[PDB]
DNA sequence: ATGCATGCATGCATGC
DNA sequence: GCATGCATGCATGCAT
């Protein structure tokens, strides 16, 4: 469960 | 760090637009982006790249960041030359008749590829083609094929763009004729050849099937596969239920739904697809917004999930691209 | 006598160019070239010359080789003559189609002769096929068939080539569902015919179908067979020993292996085929050179090596064309009777 | 005055 | 029989 940073 | 708190003090419509703009960086996309970065920067000899995948997975938004990033990376050089382009980007257009109208997207290639700077070449030995009591580039009606195709060769050779992306690529498919089919990848395969100019084809497994017609198609071109997530292996599993967190963390609502225990129903409905499930929560956002809602509950997502046939129809279409594209290639090196 | 020492000075580019441009004269090669250049010299009241080798025996080097032997030939006479251009080699379908379009090979002919002074012809007879003064020859989607097919026929008298190549010939028996392989070959005939222009023939074993079809294209053509090493014939070892040694002297690296004494295998592996095993050092060079080592070792054979499912087919496909080709004197003798005073 | 360029009318060529 | 798109030839308006 990693927050993922905007693309 | 999930959605600025400020923003629920803002009305639904900003709100909704934040939701909007918000991107995730799943694993896979991310994958993806880097090989087609790497792809873009060294042609190795190949005129084209393919990256076919299941519909709304993200090839679109892959496509506008990486033009996004492209712009970035060329404004420093495009400070000393302003007649190169960067990018050019175009969607395929489908045909109202049997075969597929290479006049029309010569045209619509030409106008995308439309300069402010239109002194730099005015003049593309044309017929009137140039932009006139307008900014729109008005096409002459009567100009024949071959020669606005010279027209767009020169205008392409001029701007010299670093790489031509084809959007929804699998209406090139759409042909009058079984064997004609064979003729419209080659006629553009000798484009870029004369062009020299890097094109890339994007679209749904739908292209699989007009992408191998030959092995010289594989041979002259690199294939990326816009895999989905599937439920199959553990490691997509995680990954879809770290994507849902994100969105749970991120969606500008009072109180934070717990869409992680429901992310079997999510995988039922979406199929392991990051853009559908991006629509689906924004629906159910809107929804939420309008009713001034403070969280979501199930009878939000089943009010504007997909209907069970579409998941089926969908289903059976990605299976049966998942399994086509499973053909192997066991011979002598 | 082994390459020279400079290659190793150079990367790995200019290695593998070097070992893909080294050519290997064995005595099948010699004897056919010698063959096929004295039946050019004399067509003799011949339309076809039928040149069938096995897949990667060479038939495709054995065209250049010819093609610019000719034209070397023929450049002193050339310098007075320089209307007329000696040779002309085109494949039968070049980019691959279900099926062959005539037209296509007919307008692929017409535009293989261009030079960049075309004033030598001035006109072909058929409108929408001249080119405005430049070394590309533009030729009209519209145009008929038989129209396009009287100016290559004008531009074929006027030009007088040589022989005009057709390599990859198997190709012609790829017909749109007609059915008409003795109609095709008559077109062709009748093209040779009132041209003048000795036409060769060249393909695998597929077009025996061509052969003995008929006895007007019997007479017309010429049988020419590019036969293939065979280790029952002990010569044969024996050349196939010296290819493999040479080749093995040749390759650009610092240590080469007794690839010689695996004789056996590489017959296994490439069935007495010049052209197959070149394509197979040349992988296992390519892949040497991609780790930048300087021994080839027997792992690298066996790694591009052929299938063994592969080699079966073609040890079958070869031996039936070859027993197709064969002849006995028991055939002499039953033609000898047929006609009569048997003996 | 006249030559050039473009717009329009008509044939045509294929498809339905 | 009709449709529909494209190519070509002729008429005419404009600029030198
Ligand atoms: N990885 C992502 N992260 C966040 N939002 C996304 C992501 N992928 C897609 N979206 C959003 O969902 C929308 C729909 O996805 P899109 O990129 O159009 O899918 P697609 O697979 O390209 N569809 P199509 O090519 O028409 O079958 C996008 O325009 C974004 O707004
Ligand atoms: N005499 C030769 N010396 C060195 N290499 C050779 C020679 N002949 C053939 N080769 C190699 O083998 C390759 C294939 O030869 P080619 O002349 O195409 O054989 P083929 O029997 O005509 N094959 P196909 O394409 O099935 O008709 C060449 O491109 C070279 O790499
Ligand atoms: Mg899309
Ligand atoms: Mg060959």
């Amino acid at each position: 469960l990693v927050v993922y940073e905007e693309f | 760090t999930g959605f600025p708190l400020e923003l629920l003090t803002r009305p639904a419509t900003e709100r909704l637009a934040y939701f909007e703009n918000y991107t995730v960086a799943h694993p896979r996309l991310k994958e993806v982006y880097e090989i087609l970065m790497r792809t873009i920067a060294e042609p190795a000899g190949a005129s084209f790249i393919f990256v076919y995948g299941a519909s709304g997975v993200g090839k679109t938004t892959l496509r506008l960041r990486v033009e996004q990033k492209l712009t970035e990376l060329a404004l420093p050089k495009l400070e000393s030359d302003r007649a190169r382009v960067p990018v050019v980007g175009i969607e395929a257009i489908a045909p109202e008749s049997r075969y597929f109208n290479w006049k029309e997207y010569y045209t619509r290639a030409l106008i995308t590829l439309e300069e402010p700077l239109i002194d730099h070449k005015f003049d593309y030995g044309v017929r009137g083609i140039s932009r006139d009591n307008f900014g729109k580039i008005n096409v002459e009606s009567k100009v024949v094929a071959p020669a606005l195709r010279r027209a767009l060769e020169n205008a392409l050779i001029h701007r010299h763009p670093d790489v031509f992306f084809v959007d929804e690529a699998q209406h090139f498919g759409k042909v009058a004729s079984g064997y004609k089919l064979q003729d419209q990848l080659d006629c553009l395969k000798s484009l870029a050849n004369m062009t020299g100019i890097l094109h890339c084809l994007l679209g749904t497994y739908e292209l699989l099937t007009f992408r191998n017609l030959s092995g010289q198609l594989s041979r002259r071109s690199v294939d990326i596969h816009f895999r989905r997530y599937c439920a199959d292996s553990p490691e997509d599993v995680q990954a879809f239920k770290s994507v849902l967190l994100t969105f749970q963390q991120h969606l500008p609502l009072a109180e934070t739904p717990n869409l992680v225990d429901h992310w079997e129903y999510f995988y039922e409905r979406t199929l392991g697809c990051i853009g559908t499930l991006k629509d689906w929560l924004k629906r159910v956002l809107s929804d939420a917004l309008d009713r001034e809602a403070t969280t979501i509950t199930l009878k939000d997502l089943q009010k504007r999930a997909l209907s069970v046939a579409q998941c089926q129809k969908m289903f059976k279409e990605i299976q049966e691209g998942e399994r086509q594209l499973s053909e192997t290639e066991a011979d002598v090196q």
